[PDB]
C-alpha cells in the first residue's frame, strides 16, 4: 500500500509543497517512483519529470519517497499522485489501476 | 503443453528462478498453477481489453505487443506469441523483468490470493531436483 499525505493542501503563491509517499506493508524493496500531475480543468494525468522546481526525496530504508515541488502559482493547482514504477523507471499514469504498480490515493492542491 | 508440476519445478529452476529477486522456487511454481493451471497456451482477454499469455499470464497492455491493444508498451521488448511457446524462456525473462522493479511477485495477483502466506516448499515437494 502507498501511502500519499495530505490528502488536500492550500499554499499561497510562491510557497513550496512537499508530498510524502511511503510504502507499506511491503516485503520486497522499494523499486524506481513515479509522480502524475492532473492540472485542475484539464483531464489529462501527465508524468512530472524530477529535477529543477520538482525535488524527490527516496530513503530506502523506510520505503519512502517525497516530492519538493519550488515557487507554487495558480497554473500549479490540480491533483499529484505518487506511485511505483516498473521495469527500471517506466512511469505511465495507468499503472496506478494495474497488478503491476501501486499508487497514492492522491493530494488535491489549491494556490491563492 | 500442459506441464506437471515437477516438471515446470525443473525447467523454472534450470531457468535461475530460486531464489530470484529473493523469490524461492515454489513461489513461481505456485503461482503458475493459480496463473494458467500449468498451461503455456493459456490465453485470458481482460475487459479492458488486453490480454494475458502463457504460463505466468503476462499482460499485453504493458509487457509485450501482440498488435490489438491499445496504449500497449512492449516492456518486455516482444511478442505476446512468444509467451505462448512450449519453451518457457521466454516468459520466464520477461517474469524476471517484471520482478526485478514495482511490486515484486505481486505482479501476479494469484500469487497473492494462493501462494503468499503459504508453505511455498508444497509446490516443489516429492521432485527429484
Ligand atoms: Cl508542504
Amino acid at each position: 500500500r502507498v501511502d500519499q499525505t495530505p490528502r488536500s493542501v492550500t499554499k499561497e503563491t510562491g510557497e513550496s509543497l512537499t508530498i510524502n509517499c511511503v510504502l507499506r506493508d511491503a516485503s520486497y524493496a522499494l523499486g524506481s517512483t513515479c509522480w502524475y500531475r492532473k492540472k485542475s480543468g484539464e483531464g489529462n494525468e501527465e508524468s512530472i519529470s524530477k529535477g529543477g522546481r520538482y525535488v524527490e526525496t527516496v530513503n530506502s530504508g523506510s520505503k519512502s519517497f517525497s516530492l519538493r515541488i519550488n515557487d507554487l502559482t495558480v497554473e500549479d493547482g490540480g491533483t499529484y499522485r505518487c506511485g511505483l514504477g516498473v521495469a527500471g523507471g517506466y512511469c505511465d499514469y495507468a499503472l496506478c489501476s494495474s497488478r503491476y504498480a501501486e499508487c497514492g490515493d492522491g493530494t488535491a492542491v489549491t494556490v491563492n | 503443453k500442459v506441464f506437471g508440476r515437477c516438471e515446470l519445478a525443473a525447467a523454472m529452476k534450470r531457468h535461475g528462478l530460486d531464489n530470484y529477486r529473493g523469490y524461492s522456487l515454489g513461489n513461481w511454481v505456485c503461482a503458475a498453477k493459480f496463473e494458467s493451471n500449468f498451461n503455456t497456451q493459456a490465453t485470458n482477454r481482460n475487459t479492458d481489453g488486453s490480454t494475458d499469455y502463457g504460463i505466468l499470464q503476462i499482460n499485453s497492455r504493458w509487457w509485450c505487443n501482440d498488435g490489438r491493444t491499445p496504449g500497449s508498451r512492449n516492456l518486455c521488448n516482444i511478442p505476446c506469441s512468444a509467451l505462448l511457446s512450449s519453451d518457457i524462456t521466454a516468459s520466464v525473462n520477461c517474469a524476471k523483468k517484471i520482478v526485478s522493479d514495482g511490486n515484486g511477485m505481486n505482479a501476479w495477483v494469484a500469487w497473492r490470493n494462493r501462494c503468499k502466506g503459504t508453505d511455498v516448499q508444497a509446490w516443489i515437494r516429492g521432485c527429484r531436483l
